[PDB]
């Protein structure tokens, strides 16, 4: 679960991400496609090369959805509702993949936010990403 | 494939008694019923509306036999599954875009089908040997994903 | 999640298991230990040899707890609250292992109840063991 | 362990700039804070109740340095990770009863810690190379479990 402290930590970290969020989501997808090639199977209709506009574009949407989740941290299951139907029922993304994307976001934030990514905040973001992953995956088979 | 010789021998003997028509259709059939996700890849096969629709579909049955046919080939080649499944791997990756996590599901559904058909003779030790086979096959199918 | 039809399939299958639940439980543990040796790391203090009394004994405990879960299908978290604390907080068992014991249980039932283990019932029992696992690992960190 | 020459170079490049004393301390520390479950194996390290208690615990820092040292040995023998780690494998299994799933967790926190330290140097292609390495080290640590 997300405790008070956890929520504060996530709000301050995402807070400092700011306007750089789309670009971070974009780097996070590139890291994932390269480190864990199996994930590309969900994006065959995409141009997956370095600097691709479709990836940049998609990175932005992934980040906006995460901003919205933080904005509704106390009601995530209803706020991410539409995204859950898409991932679990329309797209049928196997849950392991959420762990890979979550790991890649943590690497991205670690690489860009030296001073804020302390141990405590690291644990919080990890907890938050798991919560978001659970929402997006809970109706899946 | 680290199979002990008494393991290769347990696997071999049981396999010699397998009715592929039944098992291949049952395994493929159960994959799509128990894990409806996997239905997205077989849209060309027709009506998968319901369990009975699924276990009666002759396209599901024929393709199951084919899947079991490839599993028979790797059993006859346990020492080189990677070379044995290389083409199938490129196909599942480059043409069909199947997430390899799905290979474990089919392998385990496949083990429950053998247990269902062999009952008592499918003892824990026989199971463990098959678990090793089924993981080596999954791994071999995933090896050329890039 | 569990539908009424799932709930029905599970009571039916399990009701046949009846008095064998204990033997089936023990069988499923022995299958897990031989098939997936890393699970043995959570039971260092058990005689794990074939026939072992601790395993049998443990087999009844697990089978009994599923019996209680079937009966309390409609409110598992409450009925399994004590075991969830034990597996998620005291033993800290990695979720992966739950899929391994669930698979082995499915193999045992399939091997012992040929007539009841139909595809629809297979599906139901699978969703059922996955919900029990979810409840037993919710809290894990 | 499919490491091209370029991956190997990239890996070894970066590693030579790693202060192992401090990186091992951060890595085992963050593991124990982010994944409190892995505290069941170090009850003897004393107090681990908060982040600061963990990150600054001298026993954590010393142990972390041991771990990273073994890791270091592995990078000098990338073509034989199983032999190099075989005695550590049996120990973690036979004596310590560590579920190998924990090896992957530690592997991943190490990737983050490297990213933390190197910023824009830890590029995607370099992370991809370290992911292969941490997976190989975990499989080699897993190899002798029985
Ligand atoms: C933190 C977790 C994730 C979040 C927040 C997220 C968010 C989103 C959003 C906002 C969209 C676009 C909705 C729209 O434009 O209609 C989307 C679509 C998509 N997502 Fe995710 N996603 C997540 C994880 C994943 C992962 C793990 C995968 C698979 C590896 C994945 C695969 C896809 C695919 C294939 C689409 C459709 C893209 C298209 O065809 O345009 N997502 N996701
Ligand atoms: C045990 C692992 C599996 C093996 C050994 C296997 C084997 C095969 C074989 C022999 C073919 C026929 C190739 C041809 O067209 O010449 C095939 C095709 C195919 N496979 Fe697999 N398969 C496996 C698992 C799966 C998984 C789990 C799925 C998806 C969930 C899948 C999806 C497909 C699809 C969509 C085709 C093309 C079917 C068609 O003819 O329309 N396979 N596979
Ligand atoms: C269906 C899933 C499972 C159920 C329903 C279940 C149920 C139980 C029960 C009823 C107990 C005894 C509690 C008591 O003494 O009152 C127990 C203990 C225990 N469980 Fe599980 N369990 C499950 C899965 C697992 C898994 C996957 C593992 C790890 C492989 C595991 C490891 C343990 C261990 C180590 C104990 C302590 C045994 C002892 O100290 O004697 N369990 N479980
Ligand atoms: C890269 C992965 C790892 C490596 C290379 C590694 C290496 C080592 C080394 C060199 C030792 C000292 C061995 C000895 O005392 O003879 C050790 C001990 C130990 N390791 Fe690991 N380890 C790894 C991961 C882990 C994990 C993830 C855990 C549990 C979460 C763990 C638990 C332990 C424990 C409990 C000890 C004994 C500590 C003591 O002195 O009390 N190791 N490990």
């Amino acid at each position: 679960v997300l405790s008070p402290a956890d929520k504060t930590n996530v709000k301050a970290a995402w807070g400092k991400v700011g306007a750089h969020a789309g670009e971070y989501g974009a780097e996070a997808l590139e890291r994932m496609f390269l480190s864990f090639p199996t994930t590309k199977t969900y994006f065959p209709h995409f141009d997956l090369s370095h600097g691709s506009a479709q990836v940049k574009g998609h990175g932005k949407k992934v980040a906006d959805a995460l901003t919205n989740a933080v904005a509704h941290v106390d009601d995530m299951p209803n706020a991410l509702s539409a995204l859950s139907d898409l991932h679990a029922h329309k797209l049928r993304v196997d849950p392991v993949n959420f762990k890979l994307l979550s790991h890649c976001l943590l690497v991205t934030l670690a690489a860009h936010l030296p001073a804020e990514f302390t141990p405590a905040v690291h644990a919080s973001l990890d907890k938050f990403l798991a919560s978001v992953s659970t929402v997006l995956t809970s109706k899946y088979r | 494939m680290h199979l002990t010789p008494e393991e290769k021998s347990a696997v071999t003997a049981l396999w010699g008694k397998v009715n592929v028509d039944e098992v291949g259709g049952e395994a493929l059939g159960r994959l799509l019923v128990v894990y409806p996700g996997t239905q997205r890849f077989f849209e060309s096969f027709g009506d998968l509306s319901t369990p009975d629709a699924v276990m009666g579909n002759p396209k599901v049955k024929a393709h199951g036999k084919k899947v079991l046919g490839a599993f028979s080939d790797g059993l006859a080649h346990l020492d080189n599954l990677k070379g044995t499944f290389a083409t199938l791997s490129e196909l599942h990756c480059d043409k069909l875009h199947v997430d390899p996590e799905n290979f474990r599901l089919l392998g385990n559904v496949l083990v429950c089908v053998l247990a269902h058909h062999f009952g008592k003779e499918f003892t824990p030790p026989v199971q463990a040997a098959y678990q090793k086979v089924v993981a080596g096959v999954a791994n071999a199918l995933a090896h050329k994903y890039h």
